[PDB]
């Protein structure tokens, strides 16, 4: 159980990186999806500025 | 809940003493129990309305008696929330019930802006677990061991050894675990306020401590309120990194201040007085007895429950959430011992061989065998012939009585209570000391040589000296 | 990277979407509202108990639908909402999930969100209540019970469509205490459920690390409740706690319901009832004791082909569906003398009363002498506990009326000093232990020692250790086929050879 | 303030008292006595009187004296029964019940009350909502157009 | 359940409970027997107006549910109260609550359908002799002499059981003296139905004997409504010729529906627990099962005390 | 018009100069199974009985104000 | 040990993901906000004439 605490702490710590650095990719991706489908003007002219 | 004025103001209509027939203006309250601080004839009081019917015209109650006003008073609440003064750095002074000056000294260290957060761990946390720390004694921490931040409910009588715990659990809760500590002052008065904050000022107990204060002079909402300053201010130290203590006052004061509020007032009551909504409080207990994921809220509760019993409604409770029982008489002190604490009538319930172990189990065989042998076997040949003596009873008044009889010490940090000052022990000093020495080990070993002592260790290997 | 999958299914269902209604459309708007009891001025005419879900995942029903307003069921939190959120227009009512393919992970209230998935489907989302048997189709089938104790196997068994009201006695125990029967029964193959009645951690994670590590986890459902409940799911755990129960029950398969303790349901439905101006009689309770009794422990009977060929819709309506009705309660030292405990344990079969006397004790008894019987008996389950291994209340009676009355009057004749060494003996040293697995070798143990003669030999404590360890571990090791013999029923020359030979041999080589 | 009390006085008026020509009747004397008494001296002047005269012929009688023989027998007998003493809902429960046989009342398009003459069931409403003239107003009805699908997709896709 | 002729009434107003409280004609209400067979959901839910009041709105109570109903459901009129079917031709098969069958078809035998509310007790034709009967029995006639038509109770555990009296009393009762034994039940298991029914496949009285039981899934009113199939068709056989002997279950339906049902709506009535309907339920049932002079009413009075209370 | 009844409420409350309720008879408001409200009976006998119908001396309770209890 | 270490990885990583609440908030957020640009006339006829 020590020796897999090591494992278990570096998955964890590889996936809130993975998702760190997804989230640039995650949020340019859910703002083109949400600007060019929210359903009103597709115009991508104001910038959301996201992380 | 109310904070702190605004939205526009109101009028009432009818005037009462607590549950009075408050009226607002037309939708301007806010959610339930808010405390409207409203200037009600010369003090602002903090009228909170539990009910909610309509929008005004609701059941509002405050922490004392409104009668004297006019009929005609201006009751205005708010929008925000009732940020009371909490946090981590209010231990050391003497805060109040509110938020102020208990003694006329310092009040809340730390302004964290807490809204009434009560703080209770879930599933997803270090629960459950075992603590088992230093305090340091043998018996008391062996055979009477804690959880991680459980509520170790006691029982005792009048003349229970108060110094004891004090004295031996100021140096423990402020030093050995966390530094970070609280104390309840409510239900206090004169030899309270004056043995206690004397007692507990002049020695170890003060600094860090985060005293508490509470009268019940009034109603029993400013009194019996803890909940929410207590839960919200005593808990909010163990975020910091380590964990946190605290205090509790009885457990009369929460049904008698309960059933007698929740029955006195009209509202709320439907089970022959008894209130059957704050008893629910009751069932998050759980999550207050354990560790959460930043610290441990180790409220450490007083020896009180139903009229001072050991095996009743709220005494079955306190002991079935801990690792131990709850025991104490004047059996123990009145033979002359240091320590007021009963080893064979306050045994541990977790002291089985699935959660234990041969060295974890090993010292509740040796305390309970020794205690039972030679209470047993020296009660049977003292109270009748010496010639009925063969090993156990001839033997048990050396090993199992100093080994057995070892555990009256002093505290830690009693360098102005008891004299001299006691050593901090472990767990190698019980099982070492008690799973070998209690049954014959050194031969010749007197009483005398382990009355004084911290530590069964130190019961056979300084027995030279006697 | 992270989100892959979320882009389609975020990027369809957040650009589908559907239309725009809240046109022409009473939704019904609330007057007031006093912390759960909200008065809906409107919608009033439709089910009676649509649970219709307001601002929020919440299930607000008609708890008085009145010709003007209606009052509202409070699902969660309702001291901080206000007059002015109305309601929504909804005619769902009781939609749980009810079938075989969820029953064995941990359910919740509403659902199985008490596990790590939550995505345990089941056959169709239904009603949660659950409706009687047939009156002339309910055939009981005589099946052997088995649970953990090696004094409760063969005393009084409790097989399929039988009714033991189990009264577990406080201060150990009544949560756990006999808690073998899944880790000494192995896979049991019904739809049994466990319903709680107000739970924390360490009996979710002790019940759930010891239920999955010590025994088979995915075989019987566990319907999970805190005690922060009110009264929509402390109150109506087993009333809303028998969906799976339905549906292996009225198919053709085995299932069985098991509650938790009655202080809770009856209890946690009695400050609704008193707090709302309603109806009230025993401990704040009008008729709600005897309607809610009658749909839950009359409820769980053996069905056979008549009552299971037109509820299966075509499906096993050569099979009996059979369903057990373990019915338990935690009496607090002996609290059962009100009208549910009268009426609910004296209209169902059997009554199994436990004290705390022997069990708080430090003895491995935990039930009671006398007082803990079923209805069916030792005779619903095999042929070599029925009429070979049944006897406990001859020595239960013999050795504790002859060796109790042994203060005044002293000198024991011959009479009465056999049954101390054998009663105390076969009493003290054939009892089960706590958390102690009993398998089927209970009855050729049982039905040879206390029958033939093999345990007057050995009736000393000491002896009990290598008589018992060499005489099993030897009888049981040289001969596999022994094991057999538990197989089936028994009680012919296999018996008499097997048990007489292994007894002898392996009684007097030790 | 009637709530129960209000159903026989709108709809026991409405039916028998309907063939003497009272409906201009019931709306001048009740929302004269009814609205008259609305300050603060009729309503706390006429409602502590001892006798059902002295309120029903001075209340009734003084202010106008508007009314024939419902007025008074309404007036005289709500007074002395129990029931002058607020009657708030007496202009549109009896406007309401009374005016049931042709009420055409639509609902709101997330906007302003428009009140459409839709008798029944999609009457008016189509081609008053649909066929523009007004389309949208300054009472945000453009504006609360995509409430539905950015509150469904906003709210529903929110969980991920 | 009554005769509908008409169909009309009107429609609802509150449906809060078991409180049917439907507004249905303005002046012609109906009588206290006279159901009203409302279309609540699907069914026919017919509710018996205990006590009328004035408008429309009267204090109904309903044996079942509604199923499911609107705060507007329609009603309808009726003309015979308490028309239900029964008579002498029910020795055959398992009878219900309502007139019907719980076994097999025909409604427990289909024959006549007069008033469900029979007449309690009555002298003038009524035979006011009182007679002797004779069970033929050396520790049951020669011990305790029977009346010809008698309410003999009972007491005791067990011993003699079900089998005992209905085999021994099924045969040789009936052999002995003309005249049909019934039964009832009120308050029964859900089991017991489907292994005692199977002791009338051994003794040849399930053709002889109309078993009325309510058993218990229902509630106070949907099962202890069964006091009109004995009275309703234990009169057709006695008052013909033969003499009609009916058997109880025990008194925890009668007591608790009773005193509940009696209690719990909003009325204060007897102390001790008690209602104020026990005397005359008791006192009007008791004195009902009486010699006639067209055949003896008997009645096994089989009610259980509530441990010697 | 406060309570509904229909006959009673239209007639009261359109006129009400006229009642005419002196003749100690009239009607009854409801029966509910014995007890029974007598409506009117202004200057009927607190007490004494009366033959309603059928065949029973119905006996008021008290004579408070109009709404006699009769039995 | 493998299962707790998979089981802590699977809802650590599950759980850890801020996709959901900073995608959703970030593009609901703003996606309604930043709709008011380029909006003139245009979206009150695609919107309000489709009745
Ligand atoms: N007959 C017995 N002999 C010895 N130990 C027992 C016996 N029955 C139960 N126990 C012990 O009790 C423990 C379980 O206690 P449990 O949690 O059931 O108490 P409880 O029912 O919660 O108590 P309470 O009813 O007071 O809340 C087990 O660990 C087991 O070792």
């Amino acid at each position: 159980q020590a020796e897999i605490e090591a494992e278990r702490k570096r998955a964890r710590e590889e996936l809130r990186k993975q998702v760190a650095i997804l989230a640039v990719a995650g949020a340019e991706k859910i703002i083109e999806r949400s600007v060019d489908e929210a359903a009103n003007s597709d115009i991508v002219d104001k910038l959301v500025a996201e992380l | 809940h109310h904070h702190h004025h605004g939205m526009a103001t109101g009028k009432i209509v009818q005037v009462i003493g607590a549950v009075v027939d408050v009226e607002f203006p037309q939708d301007a309250v806010p959610r339930v129990y808010d405390a409207l601080e409203v200037q009600n004839g010369n003090e602002r009081l903090v009228l909170e309305v539990q009910q909610q019917l309509g929008g005004g015209i609701v059941r509002t109650i405050a922490m004392g008696s409104s009668d004297g006003l006019r009929r005609g008073l201006d009751v205005k609440d708010l929008e925000h929330p009732i940020e009371v003064p909490v946090g981590k750095a209010t231990l050391g002074r003497i805060m109040n019930v509110l938020g102020e000056p208990v003694d006329m000294k310092g009040e809340i260290g730390e302004e964290e802006r807490w809204a009434i957060h009560r703080a209770a761990p879930s599933y997803e946390e270090l629960s459950n677990s075992q603590e088992l720390l230093e305090t340091g004694i043998k018996v008391i921490d062996l055979m009477a061991p804690f959880a991680k931040g459980g509520k170790v409910g006691l029982f005792g009588g009048a003349g229970v050894g108060k110094t004891v715990n004090m004295m031996e659990l100021i140096r423990n809760i402020a030093i050995e675990h966390s530094g970070y500590s609280v104390f309840a002052g409510v239900g206090e008065r004169t030899r309270e306020g004056n043995d206690f904050y004397h007692e507990m000022t002049d020695s170890n107990v003060i600094d860090k401590v985060s005293l508490v204060y509470g009268q019940m002079n009034e109603p029993p909402g400013n009194r019996l309120r803890v909940a929410l300053t207590g839960l919200t201010m005593a808990e909010k130290f163990r975020d910091e990194g380590r964990d946190v203590l605290l205090f509790v006052d009885n457990i009369y004061r929460y049904t008698l201040a309960g059933t007698e509020v929740s029955a006195l007032l009209g509202r709320m009551p439907s089970a022959v007085g008894y209130q059957p909504t704050l008893a629910e409080e009751m069932g998050v207990l759980q999550e207050r007895i354990t560790s959460t994921k930043t610290g441990s809220i180790t409220s450490v509760q007083a020896v009180y429950v139903p009229a001072d019993d050991l095996t009743d409604p709220s005494p079955a409770t306190t002991f079935a959430h801990l690792d131990a029982t709850v025991v104490l008489s004047r059996q123990i002190a009145s033979l002359g011992i240091y320590p007021a604490v009963d080893p064979l009538d306050s045994t541990s319930r977790q002291l089985d061989p699935l959660v234990v172990g041969q060295e974890h189990y090993d010292t509740a065989r040796g305390v309970q065998s020794i205690l039972q042998r030679y209470q047993e076997l020296k009660d049977i040949i003292a109270i009748l012939g010496m010639d009925e003596l063969s090993e156990e009873d001839k033997l048990v008044v050396a090993r199992a009585r100093k080994i057995q009889r070892f555990l009256s010490q002093p505290f830690f940090v009693a360098e102005v209570f008891t004299g001299s000052p006691g050593k901090y022990v472990s767990l190698k000093d019980t099982i070492r000391g008690f799973k070998g020495i209690m049954e014959g080990e050194y031969d010749h070993l007197p009483e005398q040589a382990f009355y004084m002592v911290g530590s069964i260790e130190e019961a056979v290997e300084k027995a030279k000296k006697l | 990277q992270l989100n892959s999958t979320e882009i389609s299914e975020l990027i369809k269902q957040r650009i589908a979407q559907f239309n725009v209604v809240s046109e022409a459309h009473n939704e019904g708007t609330i007057v007031s509202v006093s912390d759960g009891v909200i008065r809906i001025h409107g919608l009033a005419d439709a089910m009676q108990g649509e649970m219709i879900s307001l601002p929020g995942n919440r299930y607000a029903i008609a708890l008085n639908l009145e010709r003007d307003s209606v009052g509202a069921v409070v699902m969660g939190p309702y001291a901080d909402l206000a007059e002015g959120m109305k309601v929504k227009a909804t005619g769902r009512i009781l939609e749980v999930p009810v079938g075989r393919g969820l029953l064995g992970r941990v359910v919740n209230t509403l659902g199985a969100p008490i596990d790590g998935k939550g995505p345990l489907d089941h056959d169709g989302f239904s009603a949660v209540e659950a409706i009687a048997p047939g009156v002339i189709e309910r055939q009981s089938v005589d099946q052997p019970v088995q649970t953990g104790y090696k004094a409760v196997d063969s005393m009084i068994p409790i097989g399929r469509g039988q009714r033991e009201l189990i009264i577990g006695d406080r201060q150990t125990g009544k949560t756990a205490l006999a808690i073998d029967a899944i880790i000494n029964q192995r896979d049991s193959g019904i739809k049994a459920i466990y319903v709680a009645i107000g739970q924390k951690a360490s009996t979710i994670s002790n019940v759930v690390r010891k239920l999955e590590e010590h025994g088979a986890l995915a075989n019987t459902i566990v319907v999970v409740a805190t005690a922060s409940e009110s009264a929509a799911l402390q109150y109506l755990a087993p009333y809303a706690g028998a969906a799976m129960g339905e549906y292996f029950r009225d198919r053709g398969e085995d299932a069985l319901i098991i509650y938790d303790d009655l202080s809770k349901q009856a209890v946690a439905y009695r400050q609704i009832s008193l707090l709302l101006r309603r109806p009230p009689g025993r401990e704040a309770f009008p008729g709600d004791v005897f309607y809610l009794h009658s749909r839950l422990l009359e409820r769980a009977a053996r069905v056979n082909a008549e009552y299971v060929e037109a509820f299966t819709k075509g499906e096993v309506k050569g099979k009996t569906g059979s369903l057990t009705a373990l019915p338990i309660i935690e009496t607090q030292a002996g609290d059962v003398s009100a009208f549910v405990p009268t009426n609910v344990i004296s209209i169902t079969d059997g009554q199994i009363f436990l004290e705390t006397n022997l069990f708080n004790a430090g003895i491995r008894p935990a039930v009671n002498p006398g007082i803990s019987v079923s209805r069916v008996g030792g005779a619903a389950q095999t042929k070599i506990m029925k009429k070979l291994s049944g006897g406990i209340r001859t020595a239960l009676a013999q050795y504790r009326e002859l060796a109790a009355f042994s203060q005044f009057a002293s000198d024991l004749d011959d009479a009465t000093r056999n049954q101390l060494d054998h009663g105390q003996k076969v009493t003290e040293l054939l009892k089960q232990k706590q958390y102690a697995p009993m398998s089927v070798a209970q009855q050729s143990l049982v039905l040879f020692a206390a029958e033939r003669g093999y345990l007057a030999d050995v009736e000393l404590s000491k002896i009990g250790s290598f008589e018992a360890a060499l005489l099993a571990y030897v009888d049981r090791d040289h001969a596999p086929l022994m094991q057999e013999i538990n197989q089936t029923g028994g009680y012919n020359d296999e018996i008499e050879g097997k048990l007489k030979g292994i007894l002898d041999s392996f009684k007097a080589t030790q | 303030e009637f709530i129960t009390v209000a159903r026989p006085y709108a709809k026991a008026a409405f039916d028998f008292a309907v063939e003497h020509q009272s409906v201009e009747r019931w709306q001048d004397m009740l929302a004269f006595a009814a609205e008259v008494t609305k300050n603060e001296q009729m309503a706390e002047l006429l409602s502590g009187a001892l006798a059902p005269e002295t309120l029903a012929e001075s209340f009734i009688a003084v202010a106008g004296e508007q009314l024939d023989e419902n007025g008074q027998n309404l007036i005289r007998v709500m007074a002395e029964n129990g029931r002058l003493n607020a009657l708030p809902d007496v202009l549109e429960q009896f406007i309401h019940l009374r005016a049931v046989s042709e009420a055409t009342a639509e609902v709101d398009v997330i906007s302003a009350a428009a009140l459409s003459e839709q008798q029944l069931a999609k009457i008016s409403a189509a081609m008053e909502k649909r066929l523009s003239r007004k389309v949208k107003l300054n009472a945000k009805i453009d504006k609360s157009v995509m409430a539905g699908v950015i509150i469904r997709a906003g709210d529903m896709v929110i969980d991920g």
